[PDB]
This record gives C-alpha cells, structure tokens and sequence, in this order.
C-alpha cells in the first residue's frame, strides 16, 4: 500500500547552493554571513553562539537528500568555525 | 533585451518572452515574494523567503489539524505563491466554509521572513431531526436520523436514518474516515436492515480508498447482502428471473417465497477538479462505480455506472455558467443467470429527469391472470386475476431495467434581485432534461401484441426552470418542468421540490 | 463549571550545569499575589 | 360606482351590469343570474345563476397579536359549512412562534403550535378532532422537530 | 431585582452571560474566556484545545490566568504533533522552541521536550539530541 499512494514533496531548512556557501570565510562578521545566506532557521537556545543551515529534501517517491553546514561563533560575534555534512550518512 | 538583477534565472525571461504578470509569476514560482519588473525589462527578483509560521483565524468549531492537513507549503522552508494559492482550492473542495481569505504579512524583524494567514468562517455542516405520527388510521410511525459531514469539527462524515412503522421498518448507519492514515487513505462503511411488508433485506459493506494523484484517488472493497422475499405477485419479468435460477413459481399464485446470501466485491475511480464545493464555476467530476459478484455467491452478476457533469464559464466574471450533466449505467448477469430484478435502474425525479413521477421512466410490469380471489371486488388489479382477464395484463406499474442513459444540459444565470445575505445563496437556471431507461433479453417476438422494451430510441424529454438555494438548514432546490416528450403509461409532476443536498 | 480551579501548579525549570534555558519570554508573565 | 360591463369568450358574449364597498350586479349571457362581492377586515362573496353559493368572513382583532375569523361557505350544485377560527402569536429576541385553533361544524375543532428559534431549531405540533358530527375523529395528531448546526 | 427579573427582560450585565447573549456582552465592553466554548462539544466532553486561541489571547491581555496560560501552551502543543507525523522537522524544532521560550512553567512544555528529543535524532544533529536529553533528565521527577 505504502508503495503507491501519491505523498507530495517535502522541504524543509535553509535552501543552499555551493557558489554561496563557498563566500564564507572565517573572519566574516554575523551580519556578513547571514546577508550573504540570509536569515538561519536554526541556532543552540542553550546558550551556544552557533547557527545550523539545514537543507532538507523529500520527494515523493523517492529517498530523501539532506545537506549542512554548522557555523560556530565566539562572544563578540566573529565567526569561529565552519562544519559541512554533503550527505547524510 | 532583458537587464537589471536575474538571480541565476536569464533562461526564464528569454523563454517567457518568446509577459507584465508572468515575470512576476514566475519568480513566484521560488522564494521572491516582492520582485520588480519595468519596462527592453529591467527586473530585481530581490531576496529569498522562508515561512516562519501558518496560523489561523475563524476555525471555532472544525479541529486545527482538518486544516493543517490540507495546506501544501510547508513550515520552515522557502516560499511559492503556488504552493500557497493551492490551499484555497484545497479548503474549498472540502465543503466546510463560506470563504478562504489569505493574506503574506512581513515579520518586522527582518525584511526576509513572512507569516501566511488564512482566514475562513464555518457553515452548517447537516442536521439532526425526528418526527412521529399517531391516530386511529394512522395507529404509530416514527422516523429520525441525522446526517453531518463533519461531526463535532473532526473531520469524520456520518449518518443515523432510520424508521418504524406498520408496515416497513428499516435503519441505515453509515461512518467514514476521510484521513485514517496521514497521507490521505480514507476508511468507512454502513451496515443497514430493511423489512418492507414481502420484501425482507439487510447487508453491510466497508471499503477502502486512497489517492494516486492530486486529483484523482480510487476505491475498493467488500460487502455482503441478504434478500428474502416473499408473496411475490406474478410477473412476467420476474419469473422470467427466477426461472433462470431453475426456480419454478406456480402458475398464477402469489404463495411463495426465495431468498439468497450474496457476497460482493465493490470498486471506482473518482476525478475531482473543482473550484468550488456548492456553487462551482470550473473544473469537472467524473464518478465512476461498480460491484461484480465473488463465486461461490447464490447471484453473479456485475454493475457498472458513470457520473459526470462539467461547469464552463462563458464570461469574465464567473457569473454565466453552462453546466452539462449526464448519467449512463449498465450491469449483466454472470453464469447463464439474469440480473436480479431489484438491482433495475431507474430514472424520473429531481435527482435524474425533471417532470415525471419518481421511477416511472422506462418498461412497465405486465401481469399473469392470477388465480380469482376474494380480493377481485375492489382489492386489486381487475386484469391482474383471472376475474378480470384471461391473458397477459399490461399495466402502468413501473418496475425498472437493465440500462440507463440521462442527460441534461443546465444554463446557470445570476438572479441580482433580492440582498445579498439572500443572493450568495440562490443561482437558478434554465434546464432541457431527457432520458431513457430499456431492458435486454426481451423476447418481443413472443410478445408480438405488447410493447418492445428492447427498443432505446424511445427518449423521454421535458424541459423548465430551477431554482436552488443554500438555506441555513440545508440546500433546497424548487422547479417546476413542462414534459415535451411522453410516451403511453409515462405519469408528469410538473411542481416538484426535494432536498438540494446531494 | 469553573474548570480553571483544578489547573495543576505550574513548576519551574532548571538546566544541568554547563548549559542554560533560553531566556523568558516577557510576554504571559503573571506576577505573584496574595 | 355602477355601469354596465361585458366580455366575448373564445363563441359566447356574456354581458351585466355593477351597481355600488359592497358592490353587486347581474349578468346574462348570448348562466343568468346574480351576483355580489364586497371587501372591508372582512369579505363577502356572492353567486347564483341558472351553480350557487356564498363565501363570508370577518376578521377581529382581539390584542395586537391575537385574533378570531367567524367565517362561513356555502355552495349549491345552500348546503356548506361554517366556524370560527382563533389564534396567537408569539415572539422574542431570536424566536417567533404562533398558536392557531378553531371549532366549525360538519363540531370541527383543531389546534396547535408552530415554533421557530435562532436560526436552527424548529418545532411543531397539530391535531385534529371532531365530534357530534357527520363524522368523528378522536386522534389525529402530528409533530416534528428540526435542529441543525 | 431578581434575575428572572433581569431575564424577562431580555426577552421583553449578568443577564447577558445568563442568557447566553454573547453579542451584547461583548457589545457592552476575563469575560472573553466565554467565547471559547461550545455547547454541544461540551456535552459530549470534547477537548476544544484544538480550536482558534484568539479569544484566549484576547482575554488574557488570579490563579484562573494560569489556566488560560495551559489553554495556549496546550494548542502549541497540538500542532508540534501533527508536524512530528507530517514530518516538518525544522518547524517542529522552531515551535517547541518557542514553546519552551515563552511558557517555560507550563506542563504542555514538559510533555513536549520529548518532541525534539525525537526531532534531533532524524536531522543529525547529535549534540542537540545529547542536550535534550540531559535537560530532560535533570528536570525529571
């Protein structure tokens, strides 16, 4: 049953391409990132200064392809480091 | 010559070109909720947006999640205008509101964000009622039911109907889950008995359904019916049917009795394109139903029918419509046996031709001289005994056929005469009905005297005025029809009115 | 019936050492009264 | 408030004459006979020609929303029926209902109440009865409920 | 007067509430917490959490404020479910969240951190999964 009934598309996160992600740099200020990317979705409300870009994606049909990048900040706003998953693993 | 800022989108102005609400649309089509276009053009697609929340406003009484279900954007992803307009096309095929009012709204915290907001007014979704009679001549008779789309704002669809009476007693239930799985897989099923005094069944049946596309899902399922009848008046047609069995009915006598158990198999396929759920002004509907019977059933046989009808604007307003509708319906026998007689179709009333007394349209009964009796005074059909005849009885008492074919074309026009808290609920048009009902395996060379029922071409037609209004306690429709086309037995109501719901 | 006069206490939350709980919105608060 | 009138079937001329409200005349053709009518509230309705009868009714106000109609018909082919019909109405913020009754003679007596609330509740309720007649009815009663959302 | 007084004359401001004449109380402005009802799914004792909170919201603007605080947190928490089996796992992330930040005292709250507990582990995201589950078990009782 479960293999024929119709399921629309799914998206859900940050829509990202390579020609952008490939701007960033360490040393860009918070506001340079998130005018470059545009606003997250997602951030640690513990008390963590980082951001999380998930791009998500569930066609019907078909299995489900997922990319991210996680970018971590010091207390005055400097971007501090920058974590890359291309694929689910 | 297209300039100006192409976020990585040159192809789609070029193709669009070879244009003032398309470049719009397009961009429409991804995360650019405000672009601008001047104009060879010179456009900004501006930044990409993402949804922060969906609320709404005005759902009182319906269960949030009836509507959440329904919307195809989703949270925390980027914005279409298309994947949000097909919200209100979803909402309004459901039937449970007066309008779908949408609007985009910026979040003042960043120029990027919006929120999505759709905003709705519920209606009256069926009726519970009741009613009861009593008297010297009238002794006790008592009826009720209820029947709601949506119960209590859940999204189930159910019913209760039924009654007691001197003569015939009978109750129907009937449930259906539209969502029993999150993806749209819909259950339900009726069970219902009815004891007509002789005329004695009861049965049940539960199917299944599901969509394979957004406008087309199918159905199937199981069921079992039992029949038991009794004192069953001689008929040509119906011996004939139960001859077939290897039955063998004495001659001109009503003391008698058969009954059958009959599992069956049920199926369909629905398309469903419509705009709106009570007046629409677009799209089509096509119904297509049918049951063959499982071996190892006392009957075989299969049914098929066909619903359509299709809603075409001729003007910019959506308010000029022609609307075509037509039925056709066919079902046979399996094994050597006839179909039995009591699946007959018939056709007459508002629900089919406009004009004619309900289910007199097509073949007529036609009476044995039964035995002469001590009702032959005044208690029965003088040609139907051998006191009054003594050969095959013709009568007016319509029994039904094998095959159907009704059509009618409805020219739907606005009545701008009364205020408009009376207007949005009443449409009228003007309506040419016809129709036709035969049978099969009629042998009119046997019958060379009477009528041949296998001849289709003899179409009944009528034509005249409808009225329909969405009353508060449920759709009524009123008419009155003028038949044009009669033929010998056929019986006209020219002033009928029955339940708009259908 | 007057329903709200079973509503339960509401309690306070803490978090484990090392993290903390995002910051309370201003909004909803109701203050202490006799 | 008198002159003479006539109108061609179609064949046959019929011809007469009003005079003077309760206005009354005769008439005759080319089936004679007289006739009268009159509008006050009340009514008169009159006929007799070479067919017959009478209509008559009158209409009092016994409170703003409670009345009595005396009426009376007779025909011949005066041998017919007469009675008197009374009732009340009701109403309020989101209801309205009315109460009707009355008594003629073959004793002819009926009653009941028809209800309306808000916009989807109905109810109502008759019944007939007769006695000392040409004919009786001793139970005769119907009601029906309606409520919907 | 007596109230049957009052009531006579409605039909000729606790009258208003008696009477089930809603459009005049609020014709004559905690009083809005009389519109989130209904009569028929309160006989059958149906939870109307689900339904529009507008008119909570209204009439929020002493202990009866606590049970309108559980009325809202209760349909936040309703719709964080759908989405768990719809499987919108960003929006079930930002609106627990925000459900966390705006009513961390309610009990929906309680009932809900389980929600990302599950939400962190389809996205790998494994430190959040990990921190879930620590503020989980700290408030744990």
């Amino acid at each position: 049953l479960e293999r024929v009934v119709y399921r629309p598309d799914i998206n859900q996160g940050n829509y990202l391409t390579a020609n952008d992600v490939s701007k960033i740099r360490v040393g860009m200020t918070q506001q340079q990132v998130a005018y470059a990317l545009g606003t997250p979705l997602m951030s640690d409300p513990f008390g963590t200064n980082t951001w999380f870009y998930v791009f998500r994606q569930q066609p019907g049909h078909e299995g489900v392809t997922q990319q991210t990048l996680t970018l971590t900040f010091n207390s005055s706003g400097v971007l501090t480091n920058i974590d890359n998953k291309p694929a689910l693993s | 010559e297209v300039s100006g800022n192409l976020a990585g989108h040159s192809a789609e102005i070029e193709q669009l070109t070879k244009m003032e609400d398309d470049i719009k649309k397009l961009l429409g089509r991804y995360g650019y909720a405000y672009p601008r276009v001047q104009s060879r053009v010179n456009v900004d697609a501006g930044n990409r947006f993402y949804v922060r929340k969906i609320r709404f406003e005005g759902n009182d009484t319906s269960k949030d999640a009836v509507l959440r279900r329904e919307m195809r954007q989703m949270e925390g992803a980027w914005l279409g205008s298309d994947l949000v307009d097909q919200g209100k096309e979803r909402l309004n095929r459901l039937g449970f509101f007066e309008t779908v009012d949408t609007d985009t709204q910026r979040v003042p915290g960043s120029p990027d964000q919006v929120d999505v907001v759709y905003k709705v007014k519920e209606r009256n979704t069926g009726c519970f009622n009741f009613g009861i009679g009593y008297g010297t001549e009238s002794g006790v008779s008592f009826q009720a039911g209820v029947q709601q789309d949506n119960w209590l704002g859940t999204g189930y669809a159910v019913g209760i109907n039924g009654t007691k009476n001197d003569y015939q007693t009978y109750a129907e239930l009937s449930v259906t889950n539209p969502y029993f799985t999150v993806d749209g897989v819909s259950l339900g099923g009726r069970l219902f008995y009815n004891d007509f005094q002789t005329n004695k069944s009861y049965g049940t049946d539960v199917t299944l359904g599901f969509p394979i596309n957004e406008y087309n899902s199918l159905r199937a399922g199981l069921g079992y019916v039992h029949n038991s009848l009794s004192n069953m008046q001689p008929q040509v047609a119906m011996w004939r049917y139960l001859y077939s069995m290897g039955e063998h009915p004495s001659t001109s006598d009503q003391d008698n009795s058969f009954k059958t158990d009959d599992f069956t198999f049920n199926y369909g396929w629905t398309y469903n394109k419509l705009d709106r759920g009570y007046f629409p002004t677009d799209g089509s509907r096509v119904n297509l139903t049918g049951k063959v019977t499982i071996p190892g059933s006392d009957n075989e046989y299969y049914k098929v029918t066909l619903d359509t009808a299709t809603y075409v604007p001729i003007d910019d307003d959506h308010k000029w419509v022609v609307l075509g509708r037509t039925r056709w319906g066919y079902g046979d026998g399996l094994g050597g046996k006839e179909m039995p007689f009591y699946e007959n179709f018939y056709a007459g009333g508002s629900s089919t031709v406009r004009g004619f007394q309900s289910n007199t349209i097509g073949p007529k009964a036609v009476y044995f001289p039964h035995q002469a009796s001590n009702y032959d005074p005044d208690y029965d059909y003088e040609c139907a005994t051998q006191d009054g005849a003594k050969d095959l009885c013709k009568s007016d008492d319509a029994v039904g056929g094998n095959a159907m074919a009704v059509a009618s074309l409805e020219f739907i026009t606005p009545t701008p005469f009364i205020s408009d808290k009376y207007a949005n609920s009443v449409r009228t048009s003007f309506f040419w009905d016809m129709g036709t009902v035969w049978d099969t395996n009629w042998d009119s060379s046997q019958y060379s005297g009477y009528p041949d029922y296998s001849d289709p071409s003899n179409i009944r037609m009528s034509a005249g005025i409808a009225l329909q209004w969405m009353s508060p306690l449920g759709p009524l429709v009123f008419s009155y029809a003028q038949p044009f086309k009669k033929y010998d037995g056929d019986k006209a109501e020219q002033f009928q009115f029955n339940i708009g719901k259908t | 019936d007057e329903a709200y006069l079973e509503a339960a206490p509401l309690a306070e939350l803490h978090a484990p050492a090392g993290m903390i709980l995002p910051v309370t919105s201003g909004d909803y608060a109701i203050p202490v009264t006799n | 408030e008198a002159g003479a009138w006539a109108r061609i079937m179609s064949t046959h001329v019929q011809v007469g004459v009003d005079k003077k409200d309760l206005f009354t005349g005769f008439t005759v053709t080319h089936g004679a006979g007289l006739y009268a009518s009159a509008m006050f509230g009340a009514y008169i309705d009159l006929i007799g020609k070479y067919y017959a009868g009478a209509e008559a009714g009158y209409r009092y106000h016994v409170t703003e929303d409670a009345w009595i109609e005396p009426q009376a018909e007779l025909v011949y082919g005066l041998i017919g029926r007469t009675g008197v019909d009374v009732g009340k109405s009701f109403s309020g913020k989101d209801w309205k209902v009315t109460a009707r009754a009355g008594l003629g003679y073959q004793m002819l007596m009926s009653v009941g109440l028809n209800a309306e609330i808000r916009d989807n509740v109905r109810f109502g309720l008759e019944f007939e009865k007769s006695a000392f007649g040409k004919y009786n009815v001793d139970n005769a009663v119907n009601a029906n409920f309606r409520y919907c959302f | 007067g007596n109230w049957r007084q009052a009531i006579t004359q409605l039909e000729a401001i606790y009258a208003y509430y008696k009477n089930a004449d809603l459009p005049l109380a609020q014709a004559a402005i905690l009083t809005n917490m009389a519109l989130d009802d209904s009569a028929l799914q309160g006989f059958f004792g149906v939870d109307r959490s689900d339904r529009d909170p507008q008119h909570a919201r209204a009439a929020f603007s002493t202990k009866r404020l606590v049970f309108l605080k559980d009325r809202l947190a209760k349909y936040e928490y309703s719709v964080a479910e759908y989405y768990t089996e719809r499987g919108a796992w960003v929006a079930v992330v930002n609106r627990v969240e925000g459900m966390l930040r705006d009513y961390p005292d309610t009990q929906a709250t309680r009932d809900a951190l389980p929600l990302m507990e599950n939400a962190y582990r389809q996205m790998q995201m494994n430190a959040q999964a990990e921190k879930v589950a620590k503020i989980i078990a700290a408030n744990s009782s």
